[PDB]
């Protein structure tokens, strides 16, 4: 619930927030949930 | 040499650079732990990062 709430609130700020790693073998993200979900209220 | 003729022996196993960070220890966890190592030595004073 906390991850879905933070992602839903982050989607309003920017569309292509979900980005993942290309390959484990062989553009660093700047807008993640590390600095965004400071407050959260799931199910009261 | 200076410890005489005790039954223990000393074997060495060394690996080199990997640019990716997970594949540094990905080789280590099945090479050295499978080799029953006692100590691992990291000796890289140049890094690209
Ligand atoms: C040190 O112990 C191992 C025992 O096999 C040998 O070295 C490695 O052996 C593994 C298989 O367990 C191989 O995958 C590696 O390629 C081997 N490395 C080397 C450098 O051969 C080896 O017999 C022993 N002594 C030496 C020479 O490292
Ligand atoms: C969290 O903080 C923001 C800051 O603007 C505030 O508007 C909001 O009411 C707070 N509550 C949640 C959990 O969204």
């Amino acid at each position: 619930g906390i991850l879905t709430t933070a992602a839903s609130s982050m989607l309003e700020k920017f569309s292509y927030i979900p980005e993942a790693k290309a390959s484990c073998y062989g553009e660093t993200p700047l807008h993640t949930l590390h600095q965004f979900m400071v407050n959260v209220t799931w199910d009261g | 040499k200076r410890h005489g003729s005790w039954k223990i022996q000393l074997n060495a196993t060394s690996v080199t650079h990997k640019p990716n960070a997970i594949q540094m220890a990905l080789s280590v966890c099945e090479d050295l732990i499978s080799s029953q190592v006692y100590a691992i030595l990291v000796s890289h004073p140049p890094t690209p990062n």
